[PDB]
């Protein structure tokens, strides 16, 4: 062929600290919106960076409300939220699927900052966060699944509450996968970082 | 007396037409006027065909009509009116065809078998026409021509593909203002011309990438063809008599579930085809 | 709606329906505050009825039940 | 000689073209008219129907002069 | 008078391009019948050569269809 | 230029770098429209004349900034 | 005499558009013109009206010189 235009495998892609695998369903193809957030002592003003719109900013604050409910999980003090000004870039800052399907991925980028510890790559996540910090069922489950496995990603994160859609999935697809199912935002965010604090 | 009069009239206009034009516009006038008759025509198409011949016989060596009307006659003859293949209404034939087409996400196939299980039942002309368009949504490159053509060979029609990546006007869903040369129909009409029937099957790909910011709105013009009582009444600006287009099976690849218009987000069933697994694609390549 | 949607999708109405399922349909299968998605779910009634009565018929004259709602 | 013979033969082919164009096109503007007087139209409404009858009597096979009047 | 003197003036342009005008479409006229036989024996190029053989025969400066057949 | 010359003479063919980038229509490419005046040969057919065979090597020069006056 | 002179030439050319040439929209612009010359307007109005009457009498196909002028 020529020089390999990509990696041989997405099984190892150097699991970084603040990389959040964005399992969106783009128009043309299914992408991994590997967005980043980096942690810094600041002023508490949540920085609306990387072309944020209306629901993205409140999804970020939804993340930090759940994090404020669960500071001990992510190495966070009680008053850290009044001294962090977090920055983010969103490739396709306007939403392609017009929905925060990468909402828990945005939450992952925030907490992957706020741990300063590796959120593991190569295992790609999707789902919507909640004010009560819960993973709400996501419309279009299989698209996110095989967007991930289209990128060769073995392990996909999807709502527990869509265990209902799990049985309707074809029996030739999940055999290369494993779909660990989460009902709240805590356990999804706890798994995809090995050092969660 | 009268039949010799009309025979002399027809033969003399044909003779002096050939003698002075470019062998009747590069043999093409008499080519199309005998290609009218080998195609079965509706009677309005015969009247319009004579009109296309009239806008061509006013000048087959002067104004662009010598070419645009000639191409207009080509469009009328090239698109075979009143011509339908003996299709096959069938179900397990299609089940085995989607078995020989490679693995597939396979969820789609029961939506297909679902649709066609309705399409065997009897209310109306053939089956009563209240159904979604069964929109494919997803990426490019997955088998939105594979299982599309596999369904096409499973029910035995004329497969084709028409991408719609950013058509700005109705003038590429209709024709342009066909008074000048350069005015050409849409690629939809090009496909319908290219298949040798009136009633083929289709893939409609890349509709979410459409863009419309002028007087002629193609989204309305593709409501004018997606709706079933309308494509048999749909007409280009190029054409003038509507084509028998209404008996059609029709899948549709969009690529965004959002940017497609809400007056075309009715009458649709979300066939979510993402990418395949590794193993699916490996065997796809490995034995097809 | 069941006479409507069952008569509009090619079927004569050869197979029939109960109501202890349709209460579970409107409670568990269309959480809209209208009736249009109920018409859509009755469309899928007509679809899966035509399939499981046409890909091989375990019975010839059936009626859909609330015990098989997930099945349908 | 070349230009006059080109123009004169262009003249007969235009003229008998107008003959053939009048011969093959019929019973459509009369369909418009019998649709006019089948509709119980008031006097201003009828005289505008006559207005777009007079907006006909132009070239019609692909021309914008009276085809939009015909659809109108 | 401006329009018709323009017409007759370009007619004398055509006539001086024809009698004493050796550099015209008549310059390649001998090369046409010289090279009709060097067109290929497959039907695709032979058929189009033979159909331009007669369409070319008119005047190569004023006649419209003869210039496109001449160049082609 | 010398690149494509070496290509065709390496393949024992006739290289003809032709002006296709910056043609106002499909007129030096697809030829101007027929049955009337205003035509010139296509540069592809210039090269096809300029090669003597059924099998050439033909440049298409500077296709980056293409534009055409035909609606197409 | 000068204004009536230009006006006599005006209804003469409006008449020329009135028998033939699309019948001037069945004297479409004439109603505007007679309404200009009937209803007593200021003279800046009348000067721009007469120069728009001159700006009128043109093609009528979604053009700026006749349709928005009819509105105007
Ligand atoms: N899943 C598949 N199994 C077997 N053959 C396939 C499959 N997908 C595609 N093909 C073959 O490849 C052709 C086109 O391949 P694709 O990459 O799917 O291109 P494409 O599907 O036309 O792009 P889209 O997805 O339709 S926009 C089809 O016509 C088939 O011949």
């Amino acid at each position: 062929l020529g020089i390999p235009r990509y990696r041989p495998d997405k099984a190892e892609t150097e699991p970084q600290v603040g990389t959040a695998q964005g399992l969106a369903w783009t128009p043309v193809g299914g992408t991994l919106l590997t967005i980043e957030v980096a942690a810094v002592p600041g002023s508490g003003k949540l920085s609306l960076t990387g072309q944020l719109g209306e629901v993205m900013k409140e999804s970020a604050q939804a993340a930090l409300t759940y994090l404020r409910a669960h500071t001990q999980d992510y190495g966070l003090p009680e008053d850290f939220y009044n001294k962090v000004d977090l920055h983010v870039h969103v490739p396709d800052g306007a939403t392609p699927k017009d929905g925060p399907s990468a909402g828990i991925t945005m939450a992952t980028a925030i907490a992957s900052a706020l741990s300063r510890r590796p959120a593991r790559m190569d295992i790609a996540m999707t789902g919507e966060v909640s004010l009560r910090g819960k993973v709400m069922p996501i419309g279009g489950v299989k698209e996110k699944l095989l967007a991930a496995h289209q990128a060769g990603i073995h392990k996909i994160v999807l709502p527990k509450d869509n265990e209902a859609q799990l049985e309707e999935l074809p029996k030739e697809v999940l055999e290369g996968l494993e779909i660990k199912l989460v009902e709240d935002v805590g356990e999804v965010l706890e798994y995809l970082l090995l050092p969660e604090p | 007396d009268t039949n010799q009069r009309e025979s002399y009239l027809r033969e003399q206009m044909k003779a002096i037409q050939k003698e002075l034009g470019g062998e009747d516009g590069l043999s093409d006038l008499e080519a199309l006027r005998k290609k009218i008759e080998e195609v079965g025509m509706p009677e309005a198409v015969k009247t319009k065909a004579l009109k296309e011949l009239d806008r061509l016989e006013r000048m087959q060596q002067g104004s662009p009509e010598a070419t645009v009307a000639r191409t207009y006659l080509d469009w009328l003859t090239e698109v075979p009116w009143s011509k339908a293949d003996p299709e096959v209404l069938d179900i397990n034939h299609t089940r085995q065809v989607l078995d020989e087409d490679h693995y597939g996400l396979k969820d789609v196939k029961e939506r297909i078998l679902e649709y066609l299980a309705v399409r065997q039942l009897t209310q109306g002309l053939d089956v009563r026409n209240k159904a979604p368009i069964l929109v494919l949504v997803g990426p490019p490159g997955v088998g939105k021509t594979s299982l599309g053509r596999s369904i096409a060979r499973s029910m035995n029609r004329k497969f084709h593909r028409i991408s719609l990546g950013g058509v700005r006007d109705e003038a590429e869903i209709r024709g342009h203002r066909r008074t000048y040369i350069g005015a050409m129909p849409g690629k939809l009409i090009h496909a319908m011309k290219q298949v040798g029937v009136i009633n083929p099957v289709i893939l409609l790909d890349e509709i979410d990438k459409m863009s419309s910011d002028w007087r002629g709105d193609p989204a309305s013009a593709m409501l004018e063809v997606l709706d079933p009582e309308q494509n048999n009444t749909f007409t280009d600006h190029y054409l003038d008599v509507p084509y028998d287009l209404s008996k059609v099976f029709f899948i549709t690849t969009a690529n965004t579930l959002q940017t497609i218009p809400r007056p075309l987000l009715d009458r649709m069933e979300v066939i979510e085809i993402p990418g395949y697994t590794n193993m699916e694609k490996q065997a796809i390549a490995r034995q097809y | 709606l069941w006479p409507k949607q069952v008569r509009e999708s090619g079927m004569e109405g050869r197979i029939e329906v109960t109501d202890a399922a349709i209460l579970r349909v409107i409670s568990e299968y269309t959480r809209e505050a209208g009736v249009r998605g109920l018409e859509r779910e009755l469309g899928k009634i007509a679809r899966k009825g035509a399939k499981f009565w046409l890909e091989g018929a375990w019975e010839g004259l059936r009626t859909i039940d609330a015990s098989d709602i997930p099945t349908y």
